[PDB]
């Protein structure tokens, strides 16, 4: 009831910061991905659009 | 592993894919 | 077992032959990609050129883009999920899933329940007039159309899960946020254009770059939440110095938990928009928009700009729902997967370990659950370029797909 609310504590007192060097890592390798993917889908959306609307 | 028992070769999937790509675009897109 | 014959009926992209170099995981990973991102190009066909606006909020969870030929991106698929998950899960269907022909049921089950849900998604979309004008044919043909895009997306994600990197499911939802991400900012009808010419004429109309800040912002504090870790001692107290730290990543539950509820909250809204202008508003009363009463109410959310200060009482009890809910899918997950300490051990005598596990594994559990269900809604509160939810879940996709370019780097 009361001993769950207890190991929490423990395991959210094991809780290491994150180290400023790993921060930039997975955030370099997330936002380049996302940027890759998203210029992909800007390549095919955008002028996709253009020709819908033009033609229409 | 499964029990279904037709296994269909990926490039065949994507035969597919392009196939109704291509009809629905020519059929929304037809019109001029 | 009753349904072995059913499995044996659906039809399953073949494992690779030998090996696959990652050169050719990628290209056959960009191929799907590319595909994917087509298929949202072309509307589906409907003699009338019309849709009464959209359901703000059915696409980003789903990966897709209603009015399509994925209109109903992956919903299907998770959909599916939810259900295998609520009924396996808690405990209303025994199966041990160590054995393979439990797997190979549930997951089979899953393909199946999957298949059906394209077409049922297909009918509550057309339904619920995701299209308007219900002409018993064009209303049937476009049932077809849709949800024959989605079965595609369903095989689509086998081929990635087997020749590509990561999964279709993943895939789909980033490459469909980050693709919103830079055509609503660098497209011709950009935020981020229009904001600078507001700073060429000194009338910065800042609801222009506000969205893009949130996103920036959201980006940041999930980022920061794929970085924090739990260090597990290892003071070997054989000699002294002899001691260690393993840490773990903290979100031990993952990201899952996030869709499956994001994802339930979703249908939630879909059937009952259905439920309502058909019938009993069982599940809500909805109008020039969305339900602003029932349950479905209190499981919206507002967001897509900044922070709406209206209705707080709202966002107390959603933030409730999405936290307990996020809690409970991480709970089935965690058992259905192999996550539980019961499992757990035999991979790390046996109970020594287990129960030393069963000590832990259950509160990290809740604890991550519990944390992203919050960190979702905090997102969704800011509210993003992308949907908070959805830069929430690409983040954590587009990583963990890196890191499988390491494993497969090896």
């Amino acid at each position: 009831l009361k001993e769950f609310i207890e190991e929490c504590r423990r395991v959210w007192l094991v809780l290491k910061k994150p180290t400023k060097d790993e921060y930039l890592a997975v955030a370099k390798v997330t936002a380049l991905g996302i940027s890759l993917l998203g210029i992909i889908g800007y390549i095919i959306h955008v002028p996709a659009t253009y020709i819908k609307g033009i033609l229409k | 592993e499964t029990f279904s028992k037709i296994r269909v070769k990926p490039e065949h999937v994507i035969g597919v894919t392009v196939a109704f790509v291509i009809i629905e675009a020519i059929l929304t897109y037809g019109r001029f | 077992k009753k349904l072995i014959p059913i499995l044996e009926k659906i039809p399953e992209v073949e494992l690779p032959v030998k090996e696959i170099t990652f050169k050719e995981k990628l290209k056959w990973t960009g191929i799907v990609l590319v595909l994917y991102f087509i298929m949202g190009c072309i509307d589906v066909y409907t003699a009338g050129a019309q849709i009464p606006a959209i359901f703000e909020f059915w696409q980003t969870i789903t990966a897709s883009r209603i009015g399509t030929l994925i209109t109903l991106g992956i919903g299907p698929i998770v959909t599916a999920g939810i259900i295998m998950q609520l009924l396996v899960g808690s405990g209303i269907i025994q199966m041990d899933l160590s054995i393979p022909e439990n797997r190979a049921l549930f997951q089979g089950c899953q393909k199946l329940l999957s298949i059906i849900m394209c077409f049922v998604e297909a009918v509550l979309f057309v339904g619920a007039g995701a299209f308007g004008i219900l002409t018993p044919l064009l209303a049937f043909l476009v049932i077809i159309q849709i949800a024959f895009g989605s079965i595609i997306l369903i095989y689509l994600d086998e081929i990635v899960s087997k020749y590509g990197i990561g999964s279709g499911i993943g895939l789909f939802i980033a490459a469909g946020v980050s693709q919103t991400i830079f055509v609503g900012a660098l497209g011709p009808e950009g935020y981020l254009w229009k904001f600078l010419n507001s700073l060429i004429q000194g009338v910065p109309n800042i609801e222009y770059i506000a969205p893009i800040i949130g996103t920036i912002i959201v980006f940041l504090m999930v980022v920061y939440a794929e970085c924090m870790r739990v260090e597990i001692p290892l003071a070997h107290g054989r000699i002294k110095g002899a001691v260690g730290k393993y840490p773990i990543k903290f979100v031990y539950v993952s990201n899952i938990p996030v869709i499956l509820a994001a994802a339930l909250f979703a249908n939630i809204q879909l059937w009952g928009l259905a439920l309502y202008r058909m019938g009993i508003p069982i599940l809500g009363h909805y109008e020039g928009g969305r339900a602003v009463d029932g349950i479905a109410y209190y499981l919206s959310t507002p967001y897509g700009l900044s922070s709406v200060i209206s209705d707080p009482i709202h966002a107390i009890v959603y933030m409730i729902a999405m936290i307990i809910t996020c809690v409970m899918f991480g709970i089935f997950w965690v058992e259905t997967t192999g996550l539980d300490p019961k499992s757990m051990a035999k991979r790390i005598s046996e109970k020594a370990i287990e129960h030393r596990l069963k000590r832990y594994i259950p509160p990290l559990t809740v604890m991550s659950s519990a944390f992203v269900g919050f960190l979702a809604t905090i997102a969704n509160f800011i509210g993003a370029l992308g949907g908070g939810t959805g830069v929430l879940l690409t983040v954590s996709i587009v990583y963990r797909m890196y890191e499988q370019l390491l494993r497969e780097r090896t």
